[PDB]
């Protein structure tokens, strides 16, 4: 009947993507500082790691249900639980403190993986809810943008607030100030979400919206019986994993080929998170105005595959300013690629939620990411860096063959 | 480039016996962080005989029957060097300790799968008598 | 398992790392020198012997902590 757009969509967008920031600050927190929490809780580094991995396997089996609530209980709700779940997971960290409370702070971290369940897919629901046609795919950026910030700004944080003293005391003081922090912007960014997340505006702000409002297991049916959005799967998982599996092991690489410059591996990955962030914003920015969903995919896909060749055959170029380039490139194109394909997922199966497809996206992802990261330190420990580099090379070779074959079918843009 | 990867065993000496001894194994070319340490011993009459291994990505320690509550192994990341403390030696403690390192790279995903990890590469050694 | 090192080790020198994961050649060590595995028996086979083969060869087991050398 009526589309018309209000100005809350912003205040909705920019109040998720800064509490999406607060949650990824969360997950890489423990990791900017880890020898520093190895040391304030006597635990490992294997310990420690726990922390960051936890985020990821909460999400796999979390998933269903959280889609589910969506539709069942609506936007808003998802909203409000996300945000409480990243207060109360902050707030937990306040008892862990003490260097043998390390228990507590695992409690604190889950309860900030399960708040990722419903934060991580919600770009596109909240974008199809609020942002009208020819703004919907920036919504969604600027939702991953505030999620690549606050991993950006996590890596830089941490080590300004805590130094590297080995007093039990004074450390804990230490990690006082970042926790008081963290939770009193998690506090903030929930109290308005409470206070200003509408659950719908007041008339669609699109037509695809309009004509989209007028069982769970049939629906799930329905997206794997949908050829298209099984190779979208497929291929998005392919390319996020590799993403995945090159930010794991990218500091061991630079390592190996530049022994004795952890500041700059360090940098290195900065620069692929930096650079990410504003792949993310274009891309998004490019597909509001052209609509060219298949084409952009394809050619930003076979761009994540010409830049991790050049990045494994440049490794060992005894150039350092090269790797930043190189790993500069990926993470932009890599990350650009995450909105792109939330969006031509969300035209790809138009009528069926923007949750459950962006969660089947993420899923995928974490699989290939795990999967590949287990199976590049397998190779790279008994083959070399090379062959474990090519890997990755190979299944984005085989993803963009994929990625290829799914067709143009914008449903979103056939209801305009 | 990829520096070279070399284990030096140090403080091996003559010690009288319930004497203490500390031996040491400088790191170069990889990070005692990234990879656990073996220490192995060879008598002159004898074969090798796994003593002591450490983790420092999973903080594990683990040792041989006979060498129990008398060696403890540590590491010192921050020098990449490890060390073995051996405080009431016998006579049959003489022997080459040799330091070791594994083949696996320990991080998370770090897994003994497909491949069994071994001990790569190895000191000269460091007599103790 | 498939835990099984081959170490090859010549008077006065530190062991070398021949064979590894029963079968899986090390980087660098000979392709005469090759590994199988055939439930708990393993065996190290020299293709053709050469001045260099002569030394002392150990197996070695990393599946359980106690790690036994033969
Ligand atoms: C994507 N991360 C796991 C890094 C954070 C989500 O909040």
């Amino acid at each position: 009947s009526v589309i018309k757009v209000s100005k809350r969509r912003w205040v909705v967008v920019l109040v998720f993507s800064c509490y999406s920031l607060c949650n990824a600050f969360q997950w890489i927190q423990y990791g900017s500082i880890n020898n520093i929490f190895m040391n304030f809780y006597g635990v490992s580094a294997f310990a420690i790691d726990w922390l960051s991995m936890c985020y990821m396997l909460t999400y796999i089996p979390l998933l269903l249900p959280v889609a589910w609530m969506l539709e069942k209980f609506g936007l808003r709700t998802i909203a409000i639980t996300g945000s409480a779940l990243n207060c109360l997971g902050a707030w937990v960290k306040l008892g862990s403190l003490e260097p043998h409370l390390f228990p507590v702070t695992m409690v604190g971290q889950v309860i900030c993986s399960v708040a990722q369940v419903f934060i991580l897919g919600m770009p596109s629901r909240i974008a199809s809810v609020w942002f009208g046609a020819d703004e919907v795919s920036t919504a969604c950026s600027v939702a991953v943008f505030g999620n690549q910030l606050g991993i950006a700004i996590g890596f830089l944080v941490p080590p300004v607030l805590v130094p590297n003293i080995k007093d039990p005391e004074k450390l804990a003081y230490h990690i006082s100030i970042m926790f008081y922090i963290i939770g009193g912007v998690a506090t903030f960014l929930f109290i308005l979400v409470i206070i200003v997340f509408k659950e719908k505006p007041k008339h669609p702000p699109s037509r695809a919206q309009s004509l989209s409002y007028a069982s769970y297991l049939s629906s799930i049916v329905r997206l794997f019986k949908n050829l298209n959005f099984v190779l979208l799967v497929i291929t998005y998982g392919l390319n996020a994993g590799a993403f995945y599996a090159l930010s794991t092991l990218l500091n061991r690489m630079v390592i190996l080929h530049f022994p004795g410059e952890e500041v700059n591996a360090g940098r290195i990955g900065l620069t692929i998170v930096i650079a990410g962030m504003f792949g993310a914003m274009i891309s998004g920015i490019w597909l509001d105005k052209s609509k060219t969903y298949k084409e952009t995919t394809l050619v930003v896909y076979i761009m994540t595959l010409v830049g991790m060749v050049v990045y494994t055959f440049t490794l060992n170029l005894n150039h350092l300013w090269v790797v930043f380039i190189t790993a500069g490139t990926l993470g932009f194109f890599m990350t650009g690629y995450l909105p792109l394909g939330f969006e031509f997922a969300v035209e790809l199966t138009y009528p069926e939620s923007e949750g459950v497809s962006s969660g089947l996206l993420n899923v995928s992802a974490q699989v290939f990411g795990i999967v590949f990261t287990i199976s590049q330190g397998q190779i790279i420990d008994n083959h070399g860096t090379m062959f474990g580099n090519i890997f990755l090379c190979v299944f984005l070779a085989l993803g963009s063959a994929l990625t290829a074959f799914i067709k143009s079918d914008l449903r979103r843009q056939r209801a305009n | 480039e990829i520096s070279e990867v070399q284990l030096v065993e140090s403080g091996g000496g003559l010690v009288q016996p319930g004497g203490s001894l500390r031996l040491s194994c400088a790191a170069s070319g990889f990070n005692l962080s990234s990879y656990s340490i073996h220490w192995v011993r060879q008598a002159p009459g004898k074969g090798l005989e796994w003593v002591a291994s450490i983790s420092s990505y999973y903080g594990s320690t683990s040792y041989a029957d006979s060498v129990k509550g008398r060696f403890t192994i540590s590491a010192d990341t921050s020098k990449n060097t490890a060390y073995l403390q051996m405080n009431s030696l016998r006579a049959e403690d003489t022997a080459v300790y040799y330091c070791a390192r594994s083949s696996r790279y320990e991080f998370f995903y770090s897994n003994s799968w497909w491949y069994w990890p071994a001990m790569d590469y190895w000191g000269q050694g460091t007599l103790v008598t | 398992s498939s835990a099984v090192a081959w170490y090859q080790q010549k008077p006065g020198k530190a062991p070398k790392l021949l064979i590894y994961s029963a079968s899986s050649l090390y980087s660098g060590v000979p392709s005469r020198f090759s590994g199988s595995r055939s439930g708990t028996d393993f065996t190290l086979t020299i293709s053709s012997l050469q001045p260099e083969d002569f030394a002392t060869y150990y197996c070695q087991q990393s599946y359980v902590n106690p790690i036994t050398f033969g």
